[PDB]
């Protein structure tokens, strides 16, 4: 026989181990493969699909109403319209998104984000918005001439309905962490703010109030690392009829 | 280019002057079942233009309080024309679908419809342990209404529903949506009366609004089955 | 004609026929041949390329899984007052005691195979002290060798018998026995008598005699009693099989014979194997909507 | 993996795909035709 | 020595494992092989042999009487003669057949069946029958002009005694299951029905009543999968003399 | 072709004008034992035409209540002609068999006999733990009757008995059956007085019926041993 | 007896339900732990797990003859062993499992909504093989599944 | 290391780096341009 | 039947083709409008929206 000795970790059950194991049904022939539409091979393909942000996460916004932001004509120049918290770990407009939900199975992330906004007013409605990303370090800007100093796009409503703001990967480290300490220097991304560049201008027969839908996706420079249990789901009890499977 | 479209299938044709391109679901096109994937050995009937043509459903009124609408395929077409007759006389069915959704308003109207085709849209019930019954699911040609579109009536997420094949009708931009659906099943064919491959959902994420004089703003659905095959001829269940 | 079959056959597309003198759906059962009508001849077919494997119905795979052949419980105790298996038992080896293996083997007339034997031991305290990690000895006693009379008899010295010693804390003991018939195959059924006189046993081929399995606890008894259960599993391997048989329908009565009674009423009654339906026009599980 | 000296010790032999079902389905001395059999 | 560690499943006894094991009788020479008629190498060879269906599984049919169906001259046109339940899992005319018994050691099945019927009336008896297979979905047909819409053969009695109805594999899935829920969409095969196409016509000196024997076999497109304990046999006690093997 | 047959072995010949082809069991033909399979080293006697010829047994009457009949081989022939003499004087025997079963009736009769050759037909007793005795099994030239043909008297199945070499006599179709049996044993030779390789079973699965005037309808069995060899000459047991 | 399903523990359920169709083999790990009922030490028991497919008979008793396992796959394992481990192949009658099923299981209207009959695995039956001791114990069995070849 | 006879017994297959995200991100029949999309 | 779905837009006008669908090579201008040699069928207009 072969002389052998057992190492530390002999007999352990590691849930991420990767070995062959004994086939319980010998000579079983699985059903032939068939082409099915929509095969996924990397989860990064899913986070590249844009999905609606819950920007109007306010009391008295119910259900579908939380997925849109209403804009009205103002009488003061350059007013703030809304801001978007960029925390994916803490609860906020980005959490329940395809990029958000998949990323919360991971601990580390890197790469650029795109926010796309679709204007859903009438054809006769006109306006210009400025959308700003502020890199981290200070407070969220409350005035347009402060927010204008960051990365921004000036959006004119027109035949093309939608504009993209890229949030470029601007970070000291290779990765950020999905950290519950949102103010940590390893976690904070900064802010997105929207201001009036001009005004929403509508004729009498159009509705005086118009909506934006915001979407977010990852770009293909995006990467995720260190898999973890997602905090999005849990159970305190057995589910209904889970017991009946033993009966 | 992308704004005008004509669709011609059989004796039916549709033109639109305000398309927004169109969606081919997962980049596939409908096809007939090849011999290397086939299971049932009887020779299929392929009725072509008798089945592979646009059928128009009853229109629904878009209202300020609308939650959105749904139709299940093949269930909504199982009683219509020669598609319905072949469904009733055959045990097995396979097809793709061409879906065209129509809604127009004035340049003073605003509103946005998400038009999404969901594969295997297994519904949940709200606030009960009891599963949805047969009459909750099998609405036929009339379709159903969303109870809680915000969770797609399945404990999930309207916001992430863009992961499915979809377009929008944004009344400012366009007045029709087009989705081409391939066959989408774990089996190569199915019994058309007990399983729905696809659900068309139309959800008003931005509500209809205007300050002009109000009019009825209907939403109309036209569906063409594509590459229909039927196997297992018998008497009609009907 | 003999051929290598790895997958179920393809179907070819077929057209309309209408040919005089050609009647592929007519047959003559009286010849004893099975119907040769192909599906392509009965109906119009499509082409199907068939990828379904047939390996799980190979006779090797059908029979080569381990099944219980023997199960014996005995008292492990001081036996001086017992009247009983006194820390050991003897088993006359057979395949007829547990019906699941028996019915599968009896699908064939002749079988040639080697036997993979797995011995599983379990212990319970008699009515707690913990469970002792006992050593067992199994000894194979061929025809004409002397079987042990006692737990400590000198037969257990096993000068030429094969013995295996195994612990309860071990994995199950395992050995292979070769195909050991004096013929080229075992007789699963035997329409004959075992001896030259008329009183010999009907139905057992003397050629297939394996011998005895003797199992003792090697430890001396403890001050308290235990119950030890030994389970023997057999897996046929390297199998050849000849002349397939109609399966057993009525419950087995005896390990010694094919005697039969049936269940009191159908299913598997002597008068009625299939359970009744109200008429030949009654569909029992008819779909109704 | 088989280091035993006796070949009957080996694992099972699941590779014999030869069939001849005609010895049970067609034991007629004159073969059937695809054609009146009698 | 070689450094080693034990995996999960070390020391298990799996009844379907496949390893070499220690030879108990070294240098033993097995008896030379001899040619024996009738070697079987795949169980699918057995299910291809046709065997009698117990179609007359009715009370007051005893023993052999259950293996035949009696046909008489009728005075109404196109009458139903019998139907055959196609459930192999539930008890019915197909269970105690070679294809039936072997298949019940398995869970999954695919492929075509043949039913052959032998007419056993006198030479002077004449008649035509229609044998119909109905694919699943509705109730079993009770009229000839309903059953005629399915797959069928019209059988004229003649010098050739026997007709085959093929039941072709018509299924959405690659396999069906031997499921105790006979109405499951993964299990139900549909129905076989027999009607008069004309009538049984006999002269006075022939017997007025004639019999069919029905047979079933698999075709060679047939496949079985996932081996299981067959529910056809069981024991509640030790058998007689099983104890005496310990004495 | 398939309907008429002549069999000639030794001084005996049979003609039939209503055969249904004939069965060669498992596709084999009888042969003498080759040297590479032989065990007994003495030179065998091979009597040829003295043994390898048709012997006709006593006929049995087919009746409305018949359960069927059986004969065991070699037991039924062990006392007949020169085959029987060689059996009685020799320890070891080997042969094949040619079985021909005869039954004719009018064109107004109906009935079907399953004619099946069963290897190693180990019988069971009904409703007892006691195994069948010597006189239950060894019926000789007269043969036996089935007690429960539905289970083949062995707890098994008439319905599945078609797995064995067989023909039918369907009175409408044919009036004779022929089965050729090879040597069928686990050993190359056997003691002919204690083991039967084959059992001929004739079972009336469809009963005899007519409305003509009744006649006796006999079933007759003719068996030819084929390629007989005998080893171990001694005095006759007889 | 356990009727095999993936829907009982939400962490695995939510991950699987990110997809419509999945094809995979299942690596199964069986972990057993024992506590004395209210000390005597812990017995090193032998367990039998037996897989009972659709239409096979499930055991009625600890000592029923169903446990003889003539054709069912069984694994016998000790509590002192490492966890028992086996792989089950992809065993759907379709080319993929239906993680969601917008359909009904039977040809009548009363069949279950939402479960594809094609994805039925079967039953896991687990017994202690030892006879009972004079004192009681509580035995807990945990089953782990790892998808692979996805 | 895989000494089992069935290929489904093997360890996991973590080597498939093929992607096609456009089947979810760009299912439009006429491809986007880098240029007014409508 | 044969139909076209017409969306109002920059192009003002839509064509419906009535294809020649007839058993015979020709139809007749017959005063019996219900004659099988004469009747062409119908054109109908509905609201699609
Ligand atoms: C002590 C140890 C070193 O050796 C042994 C030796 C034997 C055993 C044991 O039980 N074998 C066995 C148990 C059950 C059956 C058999 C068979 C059969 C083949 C055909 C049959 C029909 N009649 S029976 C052959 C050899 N064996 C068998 C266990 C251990
Ligand atoms: C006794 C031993 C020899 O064999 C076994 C056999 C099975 C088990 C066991 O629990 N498996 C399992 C536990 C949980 C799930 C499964 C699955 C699923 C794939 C997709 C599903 C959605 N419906 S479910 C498939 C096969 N298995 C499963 C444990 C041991």
């Amino acid at each position: 026989g072969v002389p052998t000795y057992l190492l530390p970790g002999s007999g352990q059950f590691l849930t991420t181990d990767d070995h062959s194991s004994a086939p319980a049904l010998p000579c079983f022939n699985p059903t032939p493969e068939m082409h099915i539409p929509g095969q996924v091979r990397n989860m990064l393909e899913v986070v590249q699909v844009e999905s609606m942000m819950e920007i109007n996460n306010t009391e008295s916004a119910v259900g579908m109403e939380r997925l849109k932001v209403d804009i009205s004509a103002l009488t003061d120049v350059d007013q703030l319209l809304f801001n978007i918290p960029l925390d994916i770990q803490l609860d906020g407009p980005l959490r329940n998104t395809l990029v958000g939900n998949i990323s919360r199975y991971y601990t580390h992330w890197s790469g650029s984000l795109e926010m796309t906004f679709m204007f859903c007013g009438s054809f006769m409605a006109a306006g210009k918005l400025i959308l700003c990303y502020t890199p981290p370090g200070g407070s969220c800007p409350t005035t347009r001439e402060t927010a204008m100093l960051g990365t921004h796009i000036v959006w004119d409503f027109g035949l093309q309905s939608s504009v993209t703001l890229i949030i470029p990967w601007i970070s000291g480290s290779h990765y950020r962490m999905f950290n519950n300490d949102a103010k940590s220097t390893n976690a904070n991304v900064g802010y997105v703010t929207c201001f009036m560049q001009t005004n929403l201008i509508v004729p009498s027969e159009s509705s005086d109030t118009c909506s934006l839908i915001g979407f977010i996706a990852a770009k293909d420079d995006f990467s995720l690392r260190l898999m973890r249990d997602s905090p999005d789901i849990g159970q305190l009890d057995h589910l209904h009829a889970a017991e009946a499977a033993y009966q | 280019s992308d704004r005008v479209l004509q669709l011609k299938l059989g004796n039916s044709a549709i033109v639109t002057q305000e398309a927004a391109n169109y969606c081919c679901a997962y980049g596939e096109w409908p096809n007939y079942l090849p011999d290397h994937e086939a299971v049932a050995i009887d020779k299929p009937t392929q009725p072509e233009t008798a089945t592979d043509r646009f059928y128009t459903l009853k229109s629904v009124k878009w209202e300020t309080g609308s939650t959105g609408w749904w139709w299940k395929l093949p269930d909504a077409l199982n009683n219509i024309g020669m598609f319905g007759q072949n469904v009733q006389h055959h045990y097995l069915y396979r097809s793709g679908f061409l879906i065209h959704v129509q809604c127009n308003a004035t340049k003073f109207h605003q509103g946005a419809l998400l038009v999404v085709a969901i594969p295997e849209h297994q519904r949940g019930a709200h606030n009960t342990n009891t599963s949805p019954g047969f009459d909750d699911i099998m609405k036929g040609e009339e379709g159903g209404t969303f109870n809680h579109p915000y969770v797609l009536d399945d404990g999930t997420s309207l916001a992430c529903a863009t992961i499915f094949p979809h377009q929008w009708i944004n009344l400012r931009t366009n007045n029709s949506a087009t989705i081409v659906l391939p066959w989408m099943n774990a089996a190569p064919m199915d019994f058309p009366l007990r399983h729905n491959q696809w659900t068309l959902a139309i959800i008003p994420v931005v509500p209809l609004g205007t300050r002009t004089t109000s009019s009825m703003v209907p939403i109309t659905v036209s569906i063409a089955p594509m590459c229909c095959e039927f196997n297992g001829l018998r008497h009609a269940i009907t | 004609i003999e051929s290598i079959i790895k997958t179920a056959t393809d179907t070819v597309k077929s057209e309309i026929n209408a040919e005089l003198g050609v009647v592929p759906s007519l047959n003559a059962v009286e010849t004893g041949a099975t119907s040769n009508t192909e599906p392509e001849e009965a109906i119009q077919t499509r082409t199907v390329i068939n990828q379904h494997g047939v390996s799980e119905t190979l006779v090797e795979n059908f029979l080569s899984r381990a099944a219980l052949v023997s199960k014996r419980s005995f008292e492990y105790k001081d036996h001086t007052s017992s009247t009983a298996d006194k820390n050991f038992f003897k088993w006359t080896i057979n395949t007829r005691s547990f019906v699941q293996l028996r019915r599968k083997l009896e699908l064939f007339t002749y079988l040639r195979f080697d036997a993979e034997i797995t011995i599983l031991t379990t212990v319970a305290v008699n009515g707690y002290v913990g469970l002792p990690d006992l050593t067992l000895q199994a000894m194979f006693v061929p025809t004409g060798a002397l079987t042990p009379e006692k737990q400590d008899s000198f037969h257990w010295q096993s000068g030429s018998n094969a013995s295996v010693f195994f612990k309860i804390s071990d994995p199950p003991a395992r050995i292979t026995i070769p195909f050991m018939c004096i013929n080229s195959a075992y007789s699963v059924f035997y329409d004959g008598f075992a001896g030259f006189e008329k009183n010999g046993l009907y139905g057992i081929n003397p050629a297939d005699t394996i011998g005895n399995l003797c199992v003792r606890i090697v430890n001396e008894h403890q001050p308290v009693g235990f119950t030890v259960t030994v389970r023997v599993y057999m897996k046929p391997k390297h199998i050849k099989a000849w002349a397939p048989r109609p399966p057993r329908t009525l419950p087995y009565m005896s390990i010694a014979n094919a005697n039969y009674k049936g269940k009191e009423r159908a299913p598997n009654a002597l008068s009625a194997i299939i359970g009744n339906r109200d008429s030949v026009k009654t569909m029992p599980h008819n779909i109704v909507n | 993996i088989n280091f035993y000296k006796d070949s009957y010790a080996a694992s099972a032999s699941k590779q014999d795909f030869s069939q001849d079902p005609s010895k049970f389905t067609e034991p007629v001395v004159e073969g059937l035709k695809a054609a009146p059999v009698l």
